[PDB]
């Protein structure tokens, strides 16, 4: 029967029809965020620098 | 944007720095030009006193 429902799930999400909207790998993107955010804090650091200046 | 700004700030800041140099020896030279002119008019009129 999880079988039989597994299959009808694959089923339904490949018939499935979304808008072209790019959506990246489910387990990467954290990682990314996390990564961006110390961007963030380097550059505002480097920002507040540039105005002590 | 603040790169630019920095780019003007610093350009201006360069500007401005030799400025100072000319105009604070300027007045150096013509205060010191003052000061020994003043000093010769006194002793050449004392001197014309002495004499006369």
């Amino acid at each position: 029967h999880l079988n039989f429902l597994k299959k009808r799930l694959l089923q339904q999400c490949e018939t499935l029809k979304v808008p072209p909207k790019k959506m990246e790998d489910l387990t990467n993107v954290s990682s990314l965020l996390n990564m961006e955010r110390a961007r963030d804090k380097a550059n505002e650091e480097g920002l507040a620098l540039l105005q002590e200046e | 944007k603040k790169r630019q700004r920095m780019i003007e700030v610093q350009d201006e800041l360069l500007r401005l720095e030799p400025q100072l140099k000319q105009l604070q020896t300027k007045y150096d030279e013509l205060k010191e030009r003052k000061s020994s002119l003043r000093n010769a008019a006194y002793f050449l009129s004392n001197l014309k006193q002495l004499y006369q």
